[PDB]
C-alpha cells in the first residue's frame, strides 16, 4: 500500500 | 470518529510507517482521508495522501472534490476531531495542531455539516 501525492 | 484504516493497521506499524514517510518527504504531511459513515456521497479509491504542508484547506477541498467527481456547487465538509477546520489554515498547521501519535493526520469528509 502507498501514498498518493497531491499537488496543484 | 471511527477510521477503518486504524482498525486494519495496528498502532505500532502505523507509527513506524508515519516516521518513515515523514523522513522520506519532509515538506509533505501524510493524511488519512475517509468518508464519514452516514454520508450520502462519493467514495474515495485511496485513503493515504501526501499533501504539501503549505497547501491550504480550501485547496484541499478543491483537490478532494476533483477526486470524488463532485461539482463545485455540491457540498463538501472536512472534519478533524469532529470539528470543521478553518478554510484558510495550511495542512502543515493542521498537522502540527492535530497529528496523532502515529505521525498521521486524520480527516473525515461528508456532504453534511455535522459528523455522523
Amino acid at each position: 500500500s502507498s501514498f498518493e501525492e497531491l499537488d496543484l | 470518529m471511527k477510521f477503518v484504516y486504524k482498525e486494519e493497521h495496528p498502532f505500532e506499524k502505523r507509527r513506524s510507517e508515519g516516521e518513515k514517510i515523514r523522513k522520506k518527504y519532509p515538506d509533505r504531511v501524510p493524511v488519512i482521508v475517509e468518508k464519514a459513515p452516514k454520508a450520502r456521497i462519493g467514495d474515495l479509491d485511496k485513503k493515504k495522501y501526501l499533501v504539501p504542508s503549505d497547501l491550504t484547506v480550501g485547496q484541499f477541498y478543491f483537490l478532494i472534490r476533483k477526486r470524488i467527481h463532485l461539482r463545485a456547487e455540491d457540498a463538501l465538509f472536512f472534519f478533524v476531531n469532529n470539528v470543521i477546520p478553518p478554510t484558510s489554515a495550511t495542512m502543515g498547521q493542521l498537522y502540527q495542531e492535530h497529528h496523532e501519535e502515529d505521525f498521521f493526520l486524520y480527516i473525515a469528509y461528508s456532504d453534511e455539516s455535522v459528523y455522523g
